């Protein structure tokens, strides 16, 4: 098969991948802490056919050589870590983050993931969990009869008991920051796992060593700019139509070749 | 009878043009992509009598150095060059390629890497402290503020070297990176100066300059030319076949 | 490729450029001091093919020769320099211009740019800047602890200090006028640079030698007429469709020609 | 004129705060204070 057909095919696949990215990005409005995802493409190695000659410069001459090239392979889907807006849930166990940082979470298989999501609850045993039962680390266990919970601006979580005029300090909810936040491996369920492209996680108390602060009762919103997505949808649709035209033109030329 | 060859040439070479357009056209929405404009060269066949034939060899005179149009992303370290500007990047083999892709990235260990094979500025590859929080200025200076330090500590950590070169004095090098043409090397030398007049537009990226209008008629004319060549080939072979009856009997 | 195709593609190029001009001119409402752009096109040379014969005047004879001509190259993008409306910003360090004139700004590289924009500030050293830190030449250095800043109608800028009953004159803010305002080469960041089509800059205090006065606390708004842009947009879309019809008609002519 | 321009975009550069004097509202609270003129509480 000739190069034109497959080059236009990879153009069509790239536009399809961009549309997949946009559709996922648009479905995840109203997903707390979600980060918009941007597809980044790249060209492929150019097959040179005839090297250019020398510019003799005696007369103005066209510098004609020949390289054809191919392909628009998707090279990345970056994650734009900009701070999203906050929404008031009035929910005491909810929490949002001020600046860089993630919550460390123990997965059932034993590894530690990380989430920018604050819709916490408590299991039947009192441990902090994340809408899916993932324990938050280090484990924070609430007594049975707490009148109220308070998570301060640096994660010092405390409860009030009937009778004590003092909120016994029950735990610390510390953060974790990464050297390259964008490199995280999003495994779904609003959790990322650290990889070689992100570096080892650096754990610290909120507000110290570059980690953000904590806002109790508020949850972070998805930072998806729907105007960007709509205009990108128009772009993707028209680029798809253009590449479809390219495929059609090449196919018609091949038909004319094979008639004789 | 040899006319068919010339016609074949045209047909074959037209397909090459198609190929170029296709690669030129799939690469819309590729950051900073430079459209590879193409032309057809007449090639006379100087011979011993009656110079009548010419071939149709296909060629790519260069790239279209027309600045593609900008997308505002507000990302702190997405860079857009002014016209005729280039970011210098340490190529795979190791040499200063030139790109218009300002989609800069930082690794965990602080290597500024426009898509990897990192970026070159005022020295080797630019390195920044790991807690970067990079900001890029208008003339190329790069300042870094560690997240947990007072904001009056944004002392500049590097400079992003930029180079002026366009069109006739730049050619693609079998990667997305451009180099000088070796005709612009007994000139402004192997490694260009920083040209401290090329400006940076921060928070803005540049898209490809793939003109859909001229590509669509590129393809229309290509198809029409191809099937004209097929008509010539058909007539030539039918001529030869009906001619072959001379020699018999 | 026959001449009709390339001529119609020049037409499509022209409509695309006109749409780019309209879109830029449109997006820059709510840009201070912005001057609307108008795309001016010009026809390319006409190739006479068959010169007209002799009009014998014995009968009414059609004067038929044949010249085809080509193309619609864009010849200019005129900057319509007019006094835009004023909007109150209530900022003391802000100023608009009554009539012609440009504030001179020292670019980072050393040359001088010129801006019709009063979104001024003060950097850490008291120097006036232009929303991005470019110093306004000649430098005006506001004292450290001024009670209030006043910029008069002729640029005489003074500050009120704690105790003295006198507005000490701290600087002069003089304007620059050109003999051809339209010829300034725009560079972005609301900046124009002088070129051979504008002549040398002529420096002067406001209100003298044709420079316009200064109005403190107000910003000049863009003189973009959005109704004009909408009507131009309708015209551009219709002309684009007509040219596409020209391309399509020529293409189906060519299809039939190459059939046999 | 030796060329024309097309241009693009309207990127935002700054959000400047207006540091003027606000009105005063009486809170009848002994502790609360307000500022005439400029200055900030550390």
């Amino acid at each position: 098969m000739i190069s034109s057909l497959w080059i236009a095919k990879t153009g069509l696949d790239a536009q399809q991948t961009n549309m997949d990215v946009i559709a996922n990005n648009l479905a995840n409005v109203s997903t707390n802490g979600f980060k918009r995802q941007r597809a980044v493409f790249e060209d492929l190695l150019y097959q040179t056919i005839r090297q250019p000659g020398a510019q003799s410069s005696e007369q103005t001459t066209l510098p004609s050589g020949l390289q054809i090239g191919t392909g628009v392979r998707p090279v990345a889907t970056e994650r734009l870590h900009s701070q999203g807006n906050l929404s008031q849930t009035n929910n005491s166990k909810d929490v949002a983050i001020k600046g860089q940082g993630f919550f460390q979470v123990m997965l059932p298989d034993g590894t530690s993931a990380y989430t920018r999501d604050g819709s916490f609850q408590v299991d039947q045993n009192g441990q902090l969990v994340t809408a899916g039962g993932f324990q938050v680390q280090p484990a924070i266990t609430i007594p049975a009869n707490a009148l109220s919970i308070t998570i301060g601006r640096d994660g010092v979580v405390s409860v009030t008991q009937q009778g004590q005029a003092a909120p016994v300090q029950v735990g610390q909810l510390n953060l974790t920051t990464f050297m390259n936040d964008t490199g995280l491996e999003s495994i779904g369920e609003n959790l990322y796992i650290e990889t070689q492209s992100s570096g080892a996680p650096n754990e610290s108390t909120p507000g110290l060593n570059g980690a953000g602060l904590l806002y109790q009762g508020y949850v972070e919103t998805s930072n998806v700019n729907v105007a960007e997505e709509l205009v990108n949808m128009i772009q993707v649709q028209r680029a798809y139509e253009i590449n479809s035209k390219a495929v059609s033109t090449t196919d018609q030329m091949l038909q004319k070749l094979t008639q004789l | 009878d040899h006319a068919i060859y010339t016609a074949m040439g045209a047909a074959s070479q037209t397909l090459n043009q198609q190929a170029v357009t296709a690669s030129n056209l799939a690469n819309a929405s590729t950051p900073g992509f430079r459209a590879q404009l193409n032309a057809l060269r007449a090639v006379p066949v100087d011979g011993l009598s009656l110079a009548t034939r010419t071939l149709v060899t296909a060629s790519t005179p260069g790239a279209d150095m027309t600045p593609g149009q900008l997308d505002y992303t507000s990302r702190p370290l997405d860079v857009a060059l002014q016209q005729d500007g280039w970011l210098v990047v340490q190529a795979a083999d190791g040499a200063e390629g030139y790109t218009r892709n300002g989609n800069i990235q930082v690794g965990p260990t602080g290597q500024l890497t426009i898509q990897g094979h990192p970026v070159i500025g005022e020295g080797g590859p630019i390195t920044v402290p790991e807690g970067s929080e990079i900001t890029i200025a208008a003339d190329g200076t790069i300042s870094a503020l560690n997240p947990g330090d007072p904001p009056n500590t944004v002392a500049p950590v590097g400079r992003l070297k930029l180079v002026k070169a366009e069109g006739n004095e730049v050619q693609r090098s079998d990667d997305g990176l451009f180099r000088l043409t070796a005709e612009a090397q007994a000139e402004r030398g192997a490694v260009l100066a920083a040209d401290p007049s090329i400006r940076i537009m921060s928070g803005v990226l540049e898209g490809s300059n793939v003109k859909p209008v001229e590509a669509m008629t590129d393809m229309i004319a290509n198809a029409r030319r191809f099937e004209m060549q097929m008509k010539v080939i058909t007539s030539v072979d039918e001529n030869e076949g009906r001619a072959n009856q001379l020699l018999s009997m």
